[PDB]
């Protein structure tokens, strides 16, 4: 919760060097890739959009 | 596909729920027009009657001062706690 | 409040708006969708706000009453209240209930008749009365009448004086008052001394609703959401970065590739500057020794000798 | 003094602002890169604080002023608050001395601009946003009667301002309370005396009034010295009734609002 | 800390205030 | 609000009127006995 710059570079260095390692495709992220996407959660929004989209289609 | 599905379905989606508020939006600003209107017709009446009030108060002070002055034995009352419910000559002793 | 409340969670965050128009399709919508949030904002926070006006009456928006009975049997004053008054509505005293046309209201229909009065009779000092015709500005010049209610025999009292005679000048409502001091011949005698009072204020009961359960609920609720919120969009910020260096790398690898090299080697030289500090260092003569090619700490001795302080 | 009479020094500062103007309004030409924002974030803050002092140095502003059209669309943009202020501040300077006939920089603050100042009034937890809001359209109103027009010509800011300013009137001074009056109870005093019922508790007044007030006071002034038959001066008999109840329950607010109780 | 009141912007202002109240006056 | 509003502006009218009768009828019986004034309600000019 607190900022100093020792966190400040580290956090900074830590994304560098994770986006090179994903460059040469030294680094395997599926749980992160899968929890942030969710596909599950995405399942469950598409059908919570379709009941809305249904409930403002027969409200007319 | 999948994302695809679902980009026509919010499309349609945001689309039906910004026609929905406007026209709610609409119907608000309507009925707000005719509560300021009511409100004008209160506002102006109510000045009346309480310059009205206030006026007839102190009239009938003075009447009830001119009836001591003048020997009569009666009195200016209001029927009610107020002027507006109306007032009334009586009698007392 | 007069300030907004520094917290510790994120309030807020920015929608990227350097992704391409032609991959990310929805971006309108939920820009769509914010807009139209921050106009049903708007709307509930201004009319939420008192506008309403109320001038002073009475007899505002029946059969049922009450018969009380007193009697000796055989074979002194008495006071009744009926737990049905409160202060919102009080007994003006005899001489203000001639400046208004009411008997009995309540105490800021007291005042608001009071100043109206004092409006309709132009009393206040004014510079177009002083020029006309010492009083200060903004002061009230007593009538007979004014005078009478007040009881003082000024002329130019201020306008807190007369709110504050105002207050002098409300009483409750009087409870009922009877006066059957005895009887002593007599066998009994249920004599008339009816009382019929009316007790409609106290069977109708207007009652509030319960409240200060909800509020918090709600209050709770909608932080939630709005925290909910905040954090997917920071997601979304986080993402987008990753995507914009994917694409400035796509589009100039080498500039980037000497950036990470340069920024990775000065921030790894930035993490090892406070590595000799940790009481283990300190507390062996391992970082004073003169063996150490570099004399950074050691050479600095000189300078804090000629300064005092070391 | 110095630093407004040098060309190479406003240059710059122009030059931050488009570029700030071309972050803002989501440009494609010239898109910042986060790596950088850093940077960029502390260069921005620089510069504005500049353009307020020069602010007061280029007071008329004419109608093409690319000063103007930056700092609005920054205003319109931002989310951080002493950016917000400045910018107020740097506008209500850069309308000094500029007449509502002859064509001037006001004449490039479209509706969106107005509502979301008049929006700004209508907070309540930041007395310093409220104050710099009042500033600006009190500056903005004083040079005439057309600007009166084209300010209430707006519903929302019209429906904003009817709902503000009389609250704005009685903000923060604690106005007499009738509501423990309303749960005080009426019993008798328990325990010869004769039966006291109980005495109605006292009801206190102010006494001075909070600097939100002050200013609302001094627009509503401002704001009733326009010509009868013309918008402002029906918005001010539109309000009369509200603030003679605030005036009943406030009196230095009745010296305070001579001007206005004279011309209605 | 920035200087909230310049002297410059104060007298103009009141500068311009006095003159649009003597306009009024006319 | 509305309603409340229509409902007392209602009120006051009838108020209104029937003070003005009572007004009358007490003008006539002070006539009838003896005055020098009469009352006056400001809303009638």
């Amino acid at each position: 919760n607190n900022v100093t710059l020792k966190n400040l570079t580290a956090f900074q260095l830590l994304s560098q060097r994770e986006n090179i390692c994903e460059l040469l495709n030294l680094v395997e992220s599926t749980e992160r890739h899968n929890s942030i996407i969710n596909p599950e959660r995405q399942r469950m929004s598409l059908e919570e959009m379709k009941k809305m989209l249904d409930a403002l289609k027969n409200e007319r | 596909k999948y994302i695809e599905e679902s980009q026509a379905i919010i499309q349609e989606l945001v689309k039906l729920t910004m026609e929905k508020l406007e026209s709610k939006f609409t119907k608000l600003c309507d009925l707000e027009t005719q509560l300021e209107m009511e409100k004008l017709k209160y506002v102006k009446e109510s000045e009346k009657m309480l310059n009205d009030r206030l006026s007839l108060s102190k009239q009938i002070l003075d009447l009830n001062k001119s009836l001591e002055e003048l020997n009569v034995s009666k009195k200016l009352v209001l029927i009610s706690e107020q002027v507006d419910s109306g007032i009334q000559l009586v009698e007392k002793d | 409040q007069t300030n907004p409340v520094p917290v510790t969670y994120p309030t807020d965050a920015y929608i990227p708006t350097y992704l391409p128009d032609d991959k990310v399709s929805n971006l309108a919508d939920l820009k769509k969708l914010i807009e139209m949030d921050s106009r049903l904002d708007l709307y509930l926070t201004r009319r939420r706000l008192d506008t309403s006006i109320n001038l002073p009456t009475n007899t505002k928006t029946n059969k049922e009453m009450l018969r009380i009975y007193v009697y000796n049997t055989t074979e002194c004053s008495i006071t009744i209240q009926l737990r049905g008054v409160d202060g919102g509505k009080v007994q003006y005293s005899p001489n203000l209930a001639t400046l208004i046309g009411m008997q009995t209201g309540s105490v800021n229909d007291a005042v608001y008749s009071i100043y109206k009065y004092i409006l309709i009779n132009n009393l206040f000092v004014t510079e177009q009365t002083e020029a006309q015709d010492k009083p200060e500005l903004g002061e009230v010049k007593l009538d007979s009448l004014l005078q009478k209610v007040l009881d003082t025999n000024a002329a130019h009292l201020p306008l807190m004086n007369v709110v504050q005679t105002v207050n002098k000048l409300v009483s409750p409502l009087p409870p009922i008052i009877l006066d059957y001091t005895i009887d002593l011949s007599k066998d009994t005698t249920y004599g008339a001394t009816t009382l019929d009072v009316d007790v409609s204020h106290i069977l109708h009961q207007p009652q509030p609703q319960p409240n200060l359960q909800k509020e918090e609920e709600t209050d709770a609720e909608d932080t939630a959401k709005l925290r909910e919120i905040t954090k997917l969009a920071l997601q979304l910020n986080s993402s987008a970065q990753k995507y914009q260096f994917f694409h400035e790398l796509s589009l100039h690898p080498r500039e980037t590739l000497t950036h990470y090299l340069w920024s990775s080697k000065q921030n790894e030289l930035v993490l090892q500057g406070d590595q000799y500090f940790n009481e283990d260092a300190a507390r062996t003569s391992d970082i004073y020794s003169n063996n150490n090619n570099d004399r950074s700490l050691m050479g600095n001795i000189s300078l804090l000798y000629s300064q005092g302080r070391l | 003094q110095i630093l407004v009479k040098d060309r190479e020094i406003k240059s710059f500062i122009l030059f931050i602002l488009k570029k700030f103007q071309c972050v803002a309004t989501g440009d494609n030409k010239w898109q910042l890169y986060e790596g950088n924002a850093t940077f960029f974030n502390e260069l921005t803050h620089y510069t504005l604080d500049l353009m307020e002092a020069i602010s007061s140095y280029i007071a008329p502003a004419m109608k093409d002023d690319h000063y103007f059209q930056t700092l609005v669309s920054i205003l319109n943009y931002t989310k951080d608050r002493y950016m917000v202020i400045s910018i107020l501040r740097s506008l209500s300077r850069l309308l000094v001395r500029s007449k509502a006939n002859e064509e001037s920089a006001a004449d490039n603050l479209d509706h969106k601009t107005l509502s979301l100042i008049v929006s700004f009034l209508l907070l309540e937890c930041d007395s310093e946003l409220i104050i710099a809001s009042l500033d600006f359209l009190y500056q903005y109103i004083l040079p005439g009667s057309q600007r009166i027009t084209e300010l209430f010509k707006s519903k929302e800011c019209s429906l904003i301002l009817e709902a503000t300013l009389p609250n704005l009137l009685s903000y923060n001074i604690a106005t007499p309370d009738y509501h423990l009056l309303q749960k005080h109870k009426i019993r008798l005093i328990k325990r010869i005396t004769p039966a006291r019922q109980n005495s109605i508790p006292e009801v206190k007044f102010p006494q001075e009034l909070s600097d939100v007030s002050k200013v609302a006071c001094t627009f509503l002034c401002l704001l009733s010295n326009d010509t009868d038959d013309g918008a402002g001066s029906a918005f001010c008999q539109r309000i009369r009734p509200l603030v003679l109840h605030k005036l009943a329950d406030i009196p230095p607010l009745t010296l305070a609002l001579s001007e206005y109780m004279e011309n209605t | 800390s920035k200087v909230i009141v310049p002297q410059t912007v104060r007298l103009a202002e009141e500068l311009e205030r006095q003159q649009l109240l003597e306009k009024r006056k006319k």
